[PDB]
RNA sequence: GCUAAUCCCCCAUGUGGACCCGCCCCUUGGGGUGUGUCCAAAGGGCUUUGCCCGCUUCCGGAUGGGCCCGCGUCCCAUCAGCUAGUUGGUGGGGUAAUGGCCCACCAAGGCGACGACGGGUAGCCGGUCUGAGAGGAUGGCCGGCCACAGGGGCACUGAGACACGGGCCCCACUCCUACGGGAGGCAGCAGUUAGGAAUCUUCCGCAAUGGGCGCAAGCCUGACGGAGCGACGCCGCUUGGAGGAAGAAGCCCUUCGGGGUGUAAACUCCUGAACCCGGGACGAAACCCCCGACGAGGGGACUGACGGUACCGGGGUAAUAGCGCCGGCCAACUCCGUGCCAGCAGCCGCGGUAAUACGGAGGGCGCGAGCGUUACCCGGAUUCACUGGGCGUAAAGGGCGUGUAGGCGGCCUGGGGCGUCCCAUGUGAAAGACCACGGCUCAACCGUGGGGGAGCGUGGGAUACGCUCAGGCUAGACGG
RNA sequence: CCGAGGGUAGGGCCCGUGACUGGGGCGAAGUCGUAACAAGGUAGCUGUACCGGAAGGUGCGGCUGGAU
């Protein structure tokens, strides 16, 4: 199943993830089908996170699946929101 | 889309196929002159209609047999025994290049 | 030393007996129907041919056959029983 | 690390004054005043005319020895400034001069190069606040280098800071004297620092 | 003869070189058009289309500088360069975004394009490539 | 050549041979001394070269130098070399690295003490 | 021998789907319809005439594949001829599906100097190193594709495998054994051994991210997140800062007057790597639970391997420097010792009693936790020359014709628009590279944003040049 | 039926090695003569042929890159 998740960038003890709609058979940070955001669990910056909400609702839309803490994610965007 | 060439027919002698000898042309990529190459198809023809010498186009196609991907599309010309010998003639010149 | 790996394989032995069973026994009637039509005997071939057809679709139903490889056979069956009949005729019987 | 040996030799060496000691660097005892020919056994024996390449590398090794600065990272601030674009002379000398450890010379809170790095390194400086105590830090513009408050009650930085009252700095810069703080205002040109330096001969040096 | 455009580039040079004032190249079309850029560049001083014992022929008329003063007074050439680019032997075509600039905008590149025959500055500003003919300076 | 011989013939690009065969592609190769002994060098040149007839694992044999003044290899002695000939006596391709396996650095030695694999003296 | 089920089977139902034949549309097997024939199923748990997890048939989506095609993809022609499932046809078998993929028959074909066949070498690419570019070299780490799982063959199960930690068989090898017989497959993570010039811990945790299963709690995860060792690479940092004699001693040189090491040391003040004590993270809030409605939304909670680590605060000791080189190229010179010896050497060359070239010393130059050496790649090498070379005597015109293929080709007109040129558009993944900004105190490293390119697909346009087709010409060529 | 492979037989290519043998490169401190460079003491070189301890000689024809 095609699935919403985070691949991990960055560096050691420095991680910064891009919200990422890839198949669920890949491997964490290989091949992505297409990136709609990005995320820094730090907060270190004054946009640690971002998401195209008009791709992240179409890819929910022709049934991909968020992971747990995307989803997380996902809703402090408002993607969720009716 | 489907891939569509042309070139001349070399031979017939086979049921239902012809051999369509088909040139282009290119810049060499590094020394700039325009060079010449050919490469040789099997072409289906499926009602023993083509002719050696004809000029003809092929277009790619579900695969028919094991050297077999093209069709013959339509004629586009007959009566070109020019082009059709300097295929043999050069293939005869083959035996004289021997040990 | 061991696995599940052992539950798996016990398994496909018990499934591989039946998935041969079945195309054992579309194999037999595939060819009684299509024996049978060529000398025809059309209401006997097309009755065979119909239980043919049903052992297919029945095989087809789970991890026996593919569709597009159970509506094969059916395809020839039938192509090969009409011409056969048609050889003789007259068809008694459908389908069709 | 650095360079830890004598460094009047450097200078003699040169044939230049390199001011590498603070205040006895004018005083008559300097060396260059006393004896203003290469150490070792042979520095008052009569020059043989020097190659090209011994002109390049003296240039090079002046603007070098100067800063008290690593060959190592004076050749990458060099291929910096060369990839850079506009001239290479000017960003080199500007990218040199943007070295933590040399504003904090400028501003006269040390005396040396070498007494800013030791000031810099352990920590009695900060960047915008924000204690820095690295000799490499790029001050960019509109930085502001202080002493650090838990050290303004410090001799040598008073004593220094007394005789820079009133002392003008680079134009490039600003020194709030009494509040111990300097600004960086921008990357100084070859007119601001008339170093004893044709600094073209370092672009040919590297071109070899 | 296998190439006319190089024949009369160099029918030019061996005239120039020795201070003829003319000489007569055979005619065609495309060398006309080809010498229209000389003179209106003024290589040359222009050419007309005559008659050589019943044959159709251009005789070009060259310019030289001022006669010199000291050891050699020969007048310094007009034309100092002029060959060849592409040839029979090996065709050079180039698009708008590769045409070159001839000694740094003193010289002229001639081509061949689908608007007729320009120069580089010409075939850049219509936008359009086309087979490097030649260079001048 | 025309523009049509290269197309037709293209350029020869000439490889690099190698002036160190018996390393076969290592910088080093271990190896065991049969001869231990002095051969005497071209003109104009005039000396007794101390040198070893090297049995190595690459499976070669081969003559290698012995720098430095003095050394302590024989017969049987387990020696690395590396490459470098000797100008000056033909044959010889490799140099043995004084301190290693059974080659002694040079005893006394005090200036370029890395090569000849001298410790640092107190 | 007994028994359960979401296990297997049978019957019904046929929304629908499958197949045959007919017809319509279409155009390779795409869609539609008519008769016949054929095919569905599985329940479980709660808060129980309602929910949730499941199950069945069909259409569609999305994702991931299979197959096919154009073009590109190394060395040897001292490999020049190769080919019987061979090339095509018919029919069948087989598959998810085209195909000699397999089989039977029929025909005599298929391929090659535009290099078949054979031999050698190699996983390919994004990229990487170099280079002014062109080009040359390379494909380790990360990303994509491919191939393999001791050597072979094989199918089974399955949506998917001809399956690394699944099955069968043969072989090579090893082990266990009670001697009757049995077992094994680290090119997973560590680790051992062998080989080698040479390459790591039998570490910690699922806290994060990700995967499988599960309604959920949660379980499993050597993927992974981290810690360990190696100067292996790059980046950052220290071994102190200031003052301090016409200038200690020691050592070196000396014309014996003196010169050098050298502000260097000593010494004085000042700072305070390390170490001590106190505090101490970010990475982590979702899943969950409460209200709402199991949604939207809002509340509440559990949880950190790294780690008592970074980092903060307070205290606080002057606290490792080494390596190469100094005839020329090439930056750095003297004394002794040696005396074609011992030795140096990248090339040219040094050494035979005054050696800036050997060996030490003093001094100097260059770098610095590095410095050298060896190996290999690109550069300098326009020294394989496309950019960008040559062949009278330097290496280089075939002994001379004749002529095959090929390469190349005069003047004018028109048609086509193949090359060629322009515009639009699709593709050109991510990382990297490049410009900018930002985050780790800087940097390395990393994050965010920006700019395109060739090349190829498609659409539209141009016609000078080359090409092609047609017509005409006589200056080339050929005949009288 | 096909079939891993095993067996029998006969071919092709490549590599390592071999009593002995052929010449080659280098060494240099030897023995023999002195063929070439001067008209190099018989102008030289050359294809071929025959011959000689060796450099080389001679025949036949060719070249001048031969002094006077
Ligand atoms: S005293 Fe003179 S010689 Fe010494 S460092 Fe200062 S300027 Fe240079
Ligand atoms: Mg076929
Ligand atoms: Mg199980
Ligand atoms: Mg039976
Ligand atoms: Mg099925
Ligand atoms: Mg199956
Ligand atoms: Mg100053
Ligand atoms: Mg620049
Ligand atoms: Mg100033
Ligand atoms: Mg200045
Ligand atoms: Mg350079
Ligand atoms: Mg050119
Ligand atoms: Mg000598
Ligand atoms: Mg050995
Ligand atoms: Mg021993
Ligand atoms: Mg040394
Ligand atoms: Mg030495
Ligand atoms: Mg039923
Ligand atoms: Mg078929
Ligand atoms: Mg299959
Ligand atoms: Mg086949
Ligand atoms: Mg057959
Ligand atoms: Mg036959
Ligand atoms: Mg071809
Ligand atoms: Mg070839
Ligand atoms: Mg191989
Ligand atoms: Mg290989
Ligand atoms: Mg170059
Ligand atoms: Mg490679
Ligand atoms: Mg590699
Ligand atoms: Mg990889
Ligand atoms: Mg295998
Ligand atoms: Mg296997
Ligand atoms: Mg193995
Ligand atoms: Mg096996
Ligand atoms: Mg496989
Ligand atoms: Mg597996
Ligand atoms: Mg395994
Ligand atoms: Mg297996
Ligand atoms: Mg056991
Ligand atoms: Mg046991
Ligand atoms: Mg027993
Ligand atoms: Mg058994
Ligand atoms: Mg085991
Ligand atoms: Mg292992
Ligand atoms: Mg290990
Ligand atoms: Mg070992
Ligand atoms: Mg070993
Ligand atoms: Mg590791
Ligand atoms: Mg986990
Ligand atoms: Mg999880
Ligand atoms: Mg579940
Ligand atoms: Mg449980
Ligand atoms: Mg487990
Ligand atoms: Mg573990
Ligand atoms: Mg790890
Ligand atoms: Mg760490
Ligand atoms: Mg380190
Ligand atoms: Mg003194
Ligand atoms: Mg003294
Ligand atoms: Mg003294
Ligand atoms: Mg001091
Ligand atoms: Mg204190
Ligand atoms: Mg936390
Ligand atoms: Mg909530
Ligand atoms: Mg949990
Ligand atoms: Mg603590
Ligand atoms: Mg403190
Ligand atoms: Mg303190
Ligand atoms: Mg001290
Ligand atoms: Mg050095
Ligand atoms: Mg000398
Ligand atoms: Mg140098
Ligand atoms: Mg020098
Ligand atoms: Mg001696
Ligand atoms: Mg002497
Ligand atoms: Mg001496
Ligand atoms: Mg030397
Ligand atoms: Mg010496
Ligand atoms: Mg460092
Ligand atoms: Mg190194
Ligand atoms: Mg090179
Ligand atoms: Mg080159
Ligand atoms: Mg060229
Ligand atoms: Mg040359
Ligand atoms: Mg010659
Ligand atoms: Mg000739
Ligand atoms: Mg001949
Ligand atoms: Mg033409
Ligand atoms: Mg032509
Ligand atoms: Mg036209
Ligand atoms: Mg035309
Ligand atoms: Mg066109
Ligand atoms: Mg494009
Ligand atoms: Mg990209
Ligand atoms: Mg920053
Ligand atoms: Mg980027
Ligand atoms: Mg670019
Ligand atoms: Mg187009
Ligand atoms: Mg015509
Ligand atoms: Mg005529
Ligand atoms: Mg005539
Ligand atoms: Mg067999
Ligand atoms: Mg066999
Ligand atoms: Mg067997
Ligand atoms: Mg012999
Ligand atoms: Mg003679
Ligand atoms: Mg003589
Ligand atoms: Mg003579
Ligand atoms: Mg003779
Ligand atoms: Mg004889
Ligand atoms: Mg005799
Ligand atoms: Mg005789
Ligand atoms: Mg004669
Ligand atoms: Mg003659
Ligand atoms: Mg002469």
């Amino acid at each position: 199943m095609v699935k919403i998740r985070l691949a991990r960038f960055g560096s050691k003890h420095n991680p910064h993830y891009r919200i990422v709609v890839t198949d669920a058979r890949r491997k964490r940070d290989g091949k992505y089908i297409e990136k709609i955001g990005y995320y820094d669990p730090r907060k270190t910056t004054p946009d640690w996170l971002k998401v195209d909400v008009e791709r992240a609702r179409y890819w929910l839309s022709v049934g991909a699946q968020p992971t747990d803490t995307a989803r997380r994610l996902l809703r402090q965007a408002g993607v969720f929101r009716q | 889309p489907k891939k569509v060439l042309t070139g001349v027919v070399v031979s017939d002698k086979m049921q239902k196929t012809v051999t369509v000898l088909v040139e282009r042309q290119f810049p060499h990529p590094l020394y700039g002159k325009v060079i010449k190459r050919s490469k040789k198809y099997l072409a289906h023809d499926p009602e023993e209609k083509y002719k050696l010498g004809d000029v003809v186009e092929i277009i790619e196609s579900r695969p028919i047999s094991k050297r077999k991907r093209f069709r013959v599309l339509r004629l586009v010309e007959s009566g070109r025994m020019d082009l059709v010998e300097k295929y043999l003639i050069r293939r005869q010149n083959y035996e004289s290049l021997s040990k | 030393r061991n696995l599940s790996a052992l539950k798996r394989h016990r398994q496909s032995l018990k499934r591989r007996l039946r998935n041969k069973a079945k195309k054992s026994a579309i194999k037999t009637l595939s060819k009684k129907a299509i024996q049978l039509a060529q000398e025809g005997k059309a209401e006997e071939a097309l009755k065979i041919m119909r239980k043919a057809e049903s052992l297919i679709d029945k095989a087809a139903k789970g991890s026996t056959l593919h569709k597009n490889a159970a509506a094969r056979r059916k395809s020839r069956l039938m192509r090969k029983v009409r011409q056969l009949l048609e050889a003789a005729g007259a068809p008694l019987i459908g389908g069709g | 690390g650095r360079y830890i040996g004598p460094v009047c030799r450097l200078c003699r060496r040169e044939g230049v004054k390199l001011y590498l000691k603070g205040e006895r660097c004018y005083s008559p005892k300097c060396a260059m005043e006393r004896r203003p020919y290469p150490p070792g056994q042979h520095g008052q024996k009569r020059a043989r005319r020097p190659s090209d390449y011994a002109v390049r590398l003296r240039e090079k090794q002046k603007l070098r020895r100067i800063y008290g600065i690593s060959e190592r990272q004076f050749r990458n601030l060099f291929e910096e400034a060369s990839k850079k674009k506009g001239v290479t002379g000017s960003v080199f000398l500007g990218l040199l001069e943007s070295r933590l450890d040399n504003v904090v010379y400028r501003l006269g809170f040390a005396v040396s190069r070498r007494q800013a790095r030791q000031l810099v390194r352990h920590g009695h400086i900060t960047v915008n606040g924000r204690r820095v105590d690295l000799p490499s830090y790029r001050v960019r513009p509109g930085d502001e280098i202080a002493v650090a408050e838990k050290s303004r009650n410090l001799e040598l930085i008073r004593q220094n800071l007394e005789a820079m009252k009133g002392r003008k700095v680079g134009p490039w810069l600003s020194l709030d004297v009494e509040g111990m703080k300097g600004k960086f205002l921008r990357l100084p040109d070859r007119e601001d620092l008339a170093l004893p330096v044709n600094e073209q001969l370092v672009i040919e040096f590297y071109s070899r | 003869l296998t190439d006319p455009i190089a024949d009369m580039l160099t029918r030019i040079r061996n005239a120039t070189r020795v201070y003829k004032e003319s000489t007569d190249v055979p005619a065609s079309r495309f060398k006309e058009e080809i010498l229209r850029i000389l003179a209106r560049e003024g290589f040359i001083k222009g050419y007309e289309r005559v008659d050589v014992d019943g044959k159709p022929y251009l005789r070009v008329y060259l310019k030289y500088g001022p006669r010199r003063q000291g050891p050699d007074p020969r007048p310094e050439q007009v034309i100092h360069h002029i060959r060849r680019i592409s040839k029979p032997g090996r065709r050079v075509y180039v698009g708008v975004k590769e045409i070159p600039r001839v000694r740094r905008g003193l010289g002229i590149a001639i081509l061949s394009t689908s608007k007729g025959v320009l120069t580089d500055r010409e075939a850049r500003k219509l936008g359009v490539g086309g087979e490097l003919i030649c260079e001048v300076w | 050549p025309t523009i049509n011989q290269l197309v037709r013939k293209g350029r020869e690009k000439v490889r690099k041979k190698s002036k160190v065969p018996a390393l076969k592609g290592a910088p080093f190769r271990r190896g065991v001394c049969t001869v231990v002994r002095t051969v005497t060098p071209k003109k104009p040149n005039s000396a007794l070269r101390k040198v070893a007839k090297v049995r190595l694992t690459s499976g070669y044999e081969v003559t290698a130098y012995i720098p430095g003044e003095g050394h302590n290899l024989q017969e049987h002695s387990v020696v690395l070399i590396r490459g470098g000939r000797v100008k000056d006596l033909p044959g010889v391709r490799y140099h043995i690295v004084r301190g290693v396996y059974d080659a002694a650095g040079v005893k006394d030695r005090k200036k370029s003490r890395s090569k000849y694999g001298t410790k640092k003296p107190k």
